[PDB]
RNA sequence: AGGAUAGUGGCCUACCAUGGUUUCAACGGGUAACGGGGAAUAAGGGUUCGAUUCCGGAGAGGGAGCCUGAGAAACGGCUACCACAUCCAAGGAAGGCAGCAGGCGCGCAAAUUACCCAAUCCUAAUUCAGGGAGGUAGUGACAAUAAAUAACGAUACAGGGCCCAUUCGGGUCUUGUAAUUGGAAUGAGUACAAUGUAAAUACCUUAACGAGGAACAAUUGGAGGGCAAGUCUGGUGCCAGCAGCCGCGGUAAUUCCAGCUCCAAUAGCGUAUAUUAAAGUUGUUGCAGUUAAAAAGCUCGUAGUUGAACUUUGGGCCCGGUUGGCC
């Protein structure tokens, strides 16, 4: 409709977001950025809902703009920075390191992390190609381009970044036997190891996964994302760390908690 | 047996065979055929106002023996010359002609009820107050 | 009775970081002399005409009203 | 504009409006618990109806249903905290045995009279509604409240009742004061 | 009683100046205002107040009475809604057009002069009926009498040619015509409660007031 | 049939009607209240039980 | 093959050939058609509706053209024609409420020319400005939730209590009671006050006031059947009227008009239109065709629908997921 739109009104965004249907009548659009705005998590809903250090929009946006919240190593003032997986957050005050990272449950969960391993991130190879002058480079999910990668890359890797530069650290291959972080589908948040690949050519290739409590089950090529090996993941996980688990224990989980 | 086609990938048959029975029914074919938007005095409506011009002694049907006691209007939507019913007692007192009268259906989405011939509609409101109201008497139609 | 409460440190920065009807709530500010909303909006409508400061045909609309 | 705001009706009607069998009937529960009207026993009904359609299409399937016990036990537990269900005979076919006389007793007002202080449940509600009952430290003002069997050790007259204390009510008030200007001349 | 009294509010005070018009929230007393809103139940004039003691002002004398008579009916059956609905709207405008229906049903409008009909009436062909009416000369409505005592006695034959019913006409004195319509004898008196009370105020026997 | 009707006789049975007034009575308790006398006035004074409760029974 | 486009393409142009779709419904017509998510109904199967809270499309009176721009064939941009209409000094000029309020109309049918950016978001050079987007309030019996209209004292005793139910002159410690009699209890409302709130009006709270007929007074429909409730009193006399259908009304009307009483749902209840169920009266589930409507006069027959049987069965061994009274 003669372009592109500026009001993302309420039911309408994604809902692992968890908006309040009668708090408003629209939706905080997430501008264009690293995240497409479907798996993205602007930084409003983030600092005013997930953590709730702000009252309201004014209040968000007071905190951007005295510069004191910085996604990435950089500031980002803006209210609706499409923030989406996998994205560190640093705090000045409160010494405050957050990342944005799905639970089982699909959502963000609100992990924190601490200063020494919050300060790099992790990208997942989207296509790896050369640019002008002949210089191979390859791009992360969050768009981050990567020039002269290493040549044991190659699509669908996952490459740890410096965040202070640039820079690959380390890279991990499609190796099977690989822990996978699933961000699509009702398997959306689900973190476990690679039981073996299955091309099917012509596209969408199927891959198989396994749950540390040995819970079976297959989804997609391009909703996966390698975390490591097992054991070793290459950054800390939520409370749950994704096991989908069957809908009986949280009856346990929750009633031992308060109900004894 | 049944005289249909019980095969697997008969199902273009069977509809099609419905959909040409269901021609057969009175309400279907009135909803299709738009009956009631094309040919009534009311354009798919409930109500309708109008105009009393005259009134009109109704003798009503066998067995009965009575003077109904109806009203020639004419409906400002469209021109319609039809009869309607003045229910209550009296109440054709209470209205005259060149009054404005809402109209009601009678009770039967047409096919007059009761012993009235060629009625199928009963006054509801004049001058804009309500003719239930007036029989009782609780307001005043105004000479307007 | 059940609300929310928030303490700041400080009177010179609670009228920096507070939404400004609390303001004069707590008398700390004057509400600013200010119309109604449909009043301010008519005088910016009819300021959007004149092309600048309008002074100009201010002062040219007089010697055309002399004769 | 508005996202909308979801509302369903709590209550059906009977199918045949006017049956001997039937009015009378319930008209003996509205006249065992003084039902304002017979939308309460309908809501009641309703709510029966829907609560026992999950039994209705659940009992098709076997004991061992993950969502048989998931709400099964957890509706009990409702039951139990509430009252309308003992805390013994936790099966729900005990559910399905289950008569509105229950929600009915289970209504604030009917508990109100079975521990006193109205003499009646003519002046059990007006008790209530008057501003002269606490359920816990509040005044819950409705009889169809469904108590869960946790305020009949906090039930009893308002605080701010004259009946709770502090107040001698309007007419007292009105009455025993203007004695001083009636005492004479 | 609780007759014509309509509880509503000023939807907005407009202040005359010339032709144009401009809200205003509050007018105090003893100032020409323009109301709006109010007119749709208002019957062209009246009073308005805010507490029930007061009573209503005064008619007004119309100075004028509305002393000439036309008779408006309509070019084509179609168009009656049009104007009968407009046709009060005039009335609803100048304080002495009244509007009326003759006796053969035809209606009647009533200027307060031959100048006045004519402006009051442009309208109805532009402004409030844009469909054109025919102006017609009122019909006056006659009365049928007789005053003989017919010598020869009315008789008649029933279509069936077998019942037969004889008759005689006389006339009734003006009084008791007018009694009548005054509604001093009337059918809802009961025949006892009528013959006697007529029986002596009006020179007729007992038996006749009794049938 | 006959098709001339006549008008002036309408009303006529309201018109003449012997005029009578409604009779001043008590109040009636309305709402729950009057469902306990319902139901009181059908489960204890049932002051005709002849084979069935007549809920209107006839003065006789 | 070229041109055009951001690119593909009969999208256009030239040349070439006769192709394309169709009884599996093309094409044409109708639509009281914007599509979908959904809504009502709903045993299941379904039916009807879906302008309308979200997504998508189209439009900005009707066509058409175009500038700027990343993004428009934009219309709170422009140009022209057509319709309408506005101001006028008559020369000209200026328009597009299917934005929010409101107004002349149409109709059975639908609210304020209110307040505010406080909140949700959006835009901007952008903390601040703006936003009839939105929100608040007013009107609102659309619809939905909960529940005021009222209790305590005994009124001839017209009830198993009792001295074994006796004399019902004894508290017959409980149920009914002649507009008779007194004591608590308040809300509905009014209102200081806080407050909610951008600001208030309300809720929730509360001073103080506020009930005897508690005149602070519940209605809407019915009482022949369907269908709950009269053969009760008065009037009417095939009239008036009632009656969704049957029917009532002719001087004793359980049906009309009333009054009393009684029903029903109850702050809601009727009526009208449309539709769903009922309707197994549209039928796949699931109708009927001798006579009730319906088997073509009969045969052939293409599309359709349907279409006989037969093709590695069985038997052993092994691994490894179970209930019970040998945990
Ligand atoms: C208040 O309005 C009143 C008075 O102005 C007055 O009674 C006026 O009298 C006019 C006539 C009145 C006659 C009676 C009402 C019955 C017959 C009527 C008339 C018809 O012939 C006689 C006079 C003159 C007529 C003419 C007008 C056709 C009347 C009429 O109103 O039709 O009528 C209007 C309606």
């Amino acid at each position: 409709a003669r372009g592109p739109k500026k009001h993302l009104k309420r039911l309408a965004a994604p809902h692992h977001w968890l908006l309040d249907k009668l708090s408003g009548c629209y939706a905080p659009r997430p501008s264009a950025g690293p995240h497409k705005l479907r798996e993205s998590l602007p930084l409003i809903v983030f600092l005013r809902n997930r953590l709730k250090y702000a009252l309201n929009g004014r209040e968000v946006k007071a905190i951007l703009m005295q510069r004191h919240v910085k996604v990435d190593g950089k500031v980002r003032t803006d209210t609706t920075y499409p923030a989406g997986f996998m994205d560190v957050i640093t705090l000045d005050a409160t010494n405050e390191n957050f990342r944005l990272v799905y639970d089982v449950k699909g959502r963000f969960a609100v992990h924190r992390i601490t200063d020494e391993e919050a300060s790099y991130k992790l990208g997942k190879v989207k296509k790896v190609q050369l640019g002008k002058k002949g210089v191979p480079y390859v791009v992360t999910h969050d768009g981050r381009t990567i020039r002269y990668p290493d040549p044991n890359i190659k699509v669908n890797d996952t490459v740890k970044i410096d965040l202070a530069s640039g820079k690959i650290t380390d890279f991990i291959k499609f190796d099977a036997g690989k822990l996978v972080y699933v961000t699509g589908g009702r398997n959306l948040g689900r973190i476990g190891t690679i039981v073996h690949k299955e091309r099917h050519d012509g596209g969408f290739d199927l891959v198989h996964i396994k749950d540390s409590l040995d819970n079976t089950f297959v989804t997609r090529l391009n909703n996966v994302f390698v975390i490591g090996e097992q054991g070793k993941p290459y950054i800390s996980l939520p409370k749950g760390k994704g096991i989908k688990l069957s809908i009986a224990e949280e009856r346990d989980r929750r009633r031992a908690q308060q109900g004894l | 047996g049944k005289g249909k086609p019980r095969g697997l990938n008969s199902a273009r048959k069977l509809r099609v065979h419905r959909r040409n029975n269901r021609w057969a029914e009175n309400n279907y074919k009135k909803r299709l055929l738009g009956t009631a938007f094309k040919s009534s005095p009311f354009g798919g409506s409930s109500h309708a106002k109008g105009i009393v011009l005259e009134k009109l002694g109704i003798e009503s049907k066998q067995p009965n023996s009575a003077i109904r006691k109806c009203v020639r209007v004419q409906l400002i939507k469209n021109g319609k010359k039809v009869t309607a019913f003045v229910p209550n007692d009296g109440c054709l007192n209470f209205v005259d002609e060149n009054d404005e009268v809402l109209l009601a259906g009678f009770g039967r989405k047409g096919k007059a009820k009761g012993d009235i011939p060629g009625v199928r509609f009963k006054v509801v409101k004049v001058s804009g107050v309500s003719l239930l109201a007036l029989w009782k008497e609780k307001k005043e139609k105004p000479r307007s | 009775s059940v609300g929310f409460g928030l303490v700041y440190n400080s009177v010179a920065e609670a009228k920096k970081f507070e939404p400004t009807y609390r303001l004069v709530r707590y008398g700390l500010a004057e509400k600013v002399e200010k119309a109604s909303r449909q009043q301010r909006k008519q005088k910016k409508n009819r300021d959007k005409k004149i092309f600048g400061t309008g002074k100009r045909l201010a002062k040219k609309v007089a010697r055309r009203n002399a004769d | 504009p508005r996202a909308p705001r979801t509302y369903s009706k709590t209550y059906s009607t009977p199918k045949r409006p006017y049956e001997s069998s039937r009015l009378d009937a319930e008209l003996k529960l509205a006249g065992e618990f003084g039902l304002k009207n017979k939308k309460e026993i309908y809501r009641i009904s309703f709510q029966l109806s829907k609560i026992r359609r999950a039994a209705r299409d659940l009992l098709t399937r076997d004991e061992k249903d993950p969502k048989r016990l998931f709400e099964g036990n957890a509706l009990i537990r409702r039951l139990v905290r509430v009252g309308v269900l003992s805390e013994d005979k936790k099966k729900l076919d005990y559910v399905l045995a289950l008569k509105v006389e229950d929600f009915l007793e289970r209504r604030l007002q009917t508990q109100v009279y079975k521990l006193g202080l109205a003499k009646s449940v003519h002046h059990a509600r007006v008790l209530i509604t008057q501003r002269h009952i606490a359920v816990g430290k509040q005044i819950v003002n409705i009889p169809s409240f469904m108590v869960r069997l946790d305020s009949e050790k906090h039930i009893d007259f308002a605080p701010t009742s004259p009946f709770g204390g502090a107040r001698p009510g309007r007419v007292a008030r009105r009455n025993a004061a203007r004695k001083a200007e009636a005492s004479g001349e | 009683k609780k007759d014509d009294l309509f509880i509503k509010a000023i939807q907005r005070v407009v202040l005359m100046m010339g032709r144009f018009v401009e809200p205003i929230d509050d007018c105090p007393a003893g100032n020409i205002i323009g109301l709006v809103g109010i007119d749709q139940f208002l019957l062209k004039t009246g009073t308005l107040t805010t507490s029930e003691t007061a009573h209503n002002m005064k008619v007004m004398k119309f100075s004028v009475s509305p002393v000439v008579q036309v008779a408006v009916e309509v070019k084509n059956a179609n168009d009656l809604p049009k104007l009968v609905e407009g046709l009060k709207r005039l009335s609803k405008s100048d304080p002495c057009v009244l509007t009326y229906m003759s006796e053969s049903g035809e209606h009647i409008v009533a200027g307060t002069g031959e100048l006045h009909l004519e402006i009051c009436l442009q309208d109805l062909e532009h402004d409030h009926a844009g469909v054109p009416l025919k102006i017609s000369p009122p019909v006056v409505a006659y009365r049928e009498t007789v005053e003989s005592e017919s010598s020869q006695t009315a008789l008649s034959k029933s279509p069936n040619k077998h019942n037969r019913i004889y008759l005689k006409a006389e006339p009734i004195d003006e009084e008791v015509s007018l009694a009548i319509e005054n509604g001093i004898i009337n059918p809802r008196d009961d025949f006892k409660a009528r013959a006697r009370i007529m029986a002596d105020d009006y020179g007729w026997d007992v038996t006749d007031a009794r049938k | 049939a006959k098709v001339h009707g006549s008008l002036a006789r309408a009303g006529k049975v309201k018109s003449q009607t012997p005029k009578v007034e409604k009779t001043e009575k008590p109040k009636k308790p309305k709402g729950r209240a009057y469902k306990r006398l319902l139901y009181t006035r059908r489960f204890v004074n049932v002051t005709l039980v002849n084979g069935k409760r007549r809920m209107n029974p006839g003065p006789s």
